[PDB]
RNA sequence: UGGCUCUGCCAACGCUACGGCUUGGCGGGCUUAGGUGGUCACGGUUCUGUCCUGCUUCGGCGAACACGUUACACGGUUCGGCAAAACGUCGAUUACUGAAAAUGGAAAGGCGGGGCCGACUU
RNA sequence: AUGCCCAUCACCU
RNA sequence: GGGGCAGGCUGGG
């Protein structure tokens, strides 16, 4: 918008984004101590907020330490409802002109750029042209790499504004080598960051075919030694400029299956990812014999929207053979 | 900037109160819409719809679980204004589904009142 | 006994559009005869969310000011008199009521 | 001190919300009355607790606090015509704020 | 017995129920007040004989005893004359009635 | 008990009348006023019955809220209903019947 | 919101301090976001079957039934044409203005497709 | 704890 | 030998 973007701060906290703020922090949290403590003088607490913000002398509380293992350990620390309502007031303002920098084929955190816009991204890409073969890669620990630095440098390309830049520094410091991982500002901010491999993949590189994934980024070929090119690029990019570490890539033929965002996407078929059906499998299973027979059907629906866009017509009926019950 | 804290800061209170807010929510444009007759027992649902907030909220600051049985007695009432808005309110005050619908609000408040009873009970 | 506001609900069922019927005229007695119409569920509610006896008394005084409420609106006189038809046929019902607090009363005093 | 200062900072909260509970129409007149009774009945609620002492008073004058912010964001649902709009509802909770900050320091007062 | 005092306050509410009907507009909280003290003393009356604790049978005599007042005050209410003098007395006697049962019946409880 | 309510009495003497000139618009405050103030002898009233002070305190609580409605009605009630003036002066007759329930208080404790 | 501490009228349950009140009619006035749940971005060990031991660009990816790993054909994951504009992005928190870009501020251009325009389908 | 689509319950446009 | 799938058993939940 003419770039620059020097005001943000007053957008941030005029209280008709914080009141968005608060109603996108309490949406679905309406029901924590976090909403139901801020929810008691909550028009109050946005004007000590907006106030906050609107000076500057808001900081960001504690990162509530708790985490969940999963064998795949991100320190997912809670933030209070304040914070998160700070976050949100920011990413309401700051999101918008940093996920349109955000190249088409970021399939990550945007509005209707979903995980599903991915799968689909990548299965459409794929059968337009008709890749023959593709990059996949993967940030080692994406969110504890991301520069937060290097971040504050796109964060800041694109904010302008010195108090947004502010605010977005007490949400997020730039003093570190670490987003924290579950933080509306951060999936942004990661978006934002990896980002910039999306650009080193798309104007560099000059990638048309590829979708990134917050940390996931497939990159369909037809030569996978143009592929094992743009990776190699890409990783000496995103390793010399963003200090992300690629954990996993591939540059697997489009025939390996792109295992993109909790699936496997062939030109042809979109198989959710064998892990999905393994959970989903064992939880009805289990769901079976623990008589819990009527929360599968809430988890039933659920998985069959997490499916309704993968090729799960033979694995639905196979669900429905094994157990009975409805999926679709 | 610190959320202003209400003393008395009861978590089970202040679920209850946005749960059964989503009870009034519903039930208070079907109480408002019971007719003009059938405004003493609007006015006697809206005060147990309302005024079961409040049972909530000295159940929760006023922590002692005598309160907190006085708003399952009205939770039970606003059940019972379900029953009779329904019923026994001669047009029909709530649907089926409008009491379907409610019933299952103040369930959830009820789920709530319950686990807090159960909390405090030990 | 929960079958007791459920019995209890037939008088609401039947003096409740009786109480609504009483004018402005009477609204007081009207809006007082409402509070422990349909306030006796609650007096009901309360009894057995304790078992407590006092409770279940308070709950019996409801039925016999509502009993109270079936006398005083037969004579409050002109067209929005409680007939004596339904004054006699919502005693019975409070009747029904009574009896069953009655055996709930005796239920808990004799544990 | 005390039960004086938090009343003259909640009669900030009923001479601002007052106007608004003596606003809101007469369809939502058990709300306008309930939510008069809790804003100007926490006046009680804050004397009781002035009158005792008892934490547990002034914690049922933390109820009202809740209960009249309660009132808040209930006159600000209400949609059939309305009752608290929402800058109302901001300016009430700041100065309900301020008898929530002062009921605080009285309850920590007395622990 | 709360049977007793309920018939006999039944003639002060058949009494004053129609003079505090007529209590103006004017006084009209006062009127509805005072019928819901007038009606309202017969649920302290019966929640004193449904129950015990002699308590009960003491918020009846406060009741009663409110309903006096609200006899004394609405008579010279206002210039809205709510209760005229000679109503006043005639319902006290009916609550003195009842106020007598009432104190009888606190006494055989004492 | 009798004398705290014949001094209240005079209390509701003079405040009726203002209750009564509270405007409609402030006919709910008014409703209110009126059920503290002709609400406030039953308070008195069940103190002087059943004679226990948490009684007698509801009725001081009954009497500082009368005192509050003299404080909301000069003033808060926009059309300051109540005159200065005239919460001074019931204030002198809540505080002779305050005086008689501090007087009444202190007896029973 | 059967309301008005609100009137006028009229009437009569009534009550009357004899004024009225009340009360009844009857008029007038006042009176898309959300919620819940999930969904994707739990294992550890031996055992009993059962199969693989494929593939690899050496990063890893897999296959032992989702079994045609796929509703084998498509989502609008469609098909061409464009890419002027707007959007994006680099140019740039640049030129410029002004002491200072200071919560001013471009653009030419370069790169996109995210955009555009049709077709066919939705 | 954040995102992502669904599923349901609601509720008026 | 390793490994994947479904059941053993034990925690998480």
């Amino acid at each position: 918008m003419g770039k620059r973007h020097r005001n943000l701060i007053d957008q941030i906290t005029t209280w008709e984004n914080l009141l968005d703020a608060y109603r996108k922090t309490s949406h679905g949290k309406r029901r924590t101590w976090g909403y139901l403590e801020f929810k008691e003088y909550d028009l109050a607490n946005l004007l000590a907020l907006q106030a906050e913000l609107k000076a500057g002398n808001y900081e960001r509380g504690p990162y509530r330490e708790f985490l969940v293992y999963e064998p795949k350990p991100r320190l997912i620390s809670a933030l209070e409802f304040k914070d998160r309502l700070v976050q949100h007031a920011l990413c309401n303002i700051v999101a918008p002109i940093f996920e349109a920098g955000l190249l088409p084929y970021t399939y990550a955190c945007r509005p209707d750029k979903g995980t599903h816009a991915g799968v689909c991204h990548v299965q459409a890409e794929l059968r337009r042209t008709r890749a023959t073969h593709f990059l996949k890669s993967d940030f080692s620990k994406f969110f504890p790499s991301i520069d937060r630095a290097a971040l504050y440098a796109m964060i800041d390309k694109k904010i302008h504004c010195a108090a947004t830049r502010r605010l977005l520094r007490v949400v997020l410091p730039d003093e570190g080598v670490g987003i924290p991982i579950g933080s509306l500002t951060s999936q942004l901010f990661a978006n934002v960051y990896g980002g910039a491999v999306d650009r080193l993949l798309h104007d560099e590189l000059k990638q048309r075919h590829w979708a990134r994934y917050m940390d996931d980024i497939v990159v369909l070929g037809d030569d996978p030694e143009e592929l094992r090119a743009v990776f190699y690029r890409l990783r000496d990019f995103a390793s010399e400029r963003l200090g992300l570490k690629i954990s996993h890539w591939q540059v697997a033929p489009v025939s390996r299956g792109i295992n993109f965002l909790g699936y496997r996407i062939w030109p042809t078929h979109k198989l959710l990812r064998k892990s999905s059906v393994k959970r989903a499998k064992r939880k009805v299973a289990n769901f079976i014999k623990h008589g819990e027979d009527e929360s599968l059907q809430r988890f039933l629906a659920s998985w069959s929207g997490h499916a309704q866009w993968a090729d799960t017509h033979n694995l639905f009926t196979w669900m429905e053979e094994q157990y009975g019950i409805a999926c679709h | 900037m610190e959320p202003i804290e209400e003393a008395t800061k009861c978590y089970d209170q202040m679920l209850i109160v946005e749960r059964y807010e989503r009870v009034i929510s519903y039930l208070y444009p079907i109480a408002q819409s019971i007719p003009r007759k059938h405004g003493v027992a609007r006015e006697m649902f809206l005060k147990c719809l309302l005024g079961q907030v409040e049972l909530f909220i000295v159940a929760g600051k006023s922590n002692q679980v005598s309160k907190l049985y006085a708003a399952d007695a009205g939770l039970a009432m606003l059940r019972f204004w379900l029953r009779f808005l329904a019923g026994i309110q001669k047009p029909h005050a709530m649907t089926p589904h409008q009491v379907e619908t409610a019933q299952v609000l103040i369930a959830e408040v009820g789920r709530i009142l319950g686990s807090w009873i159960a909390r405090v009970n030990r």
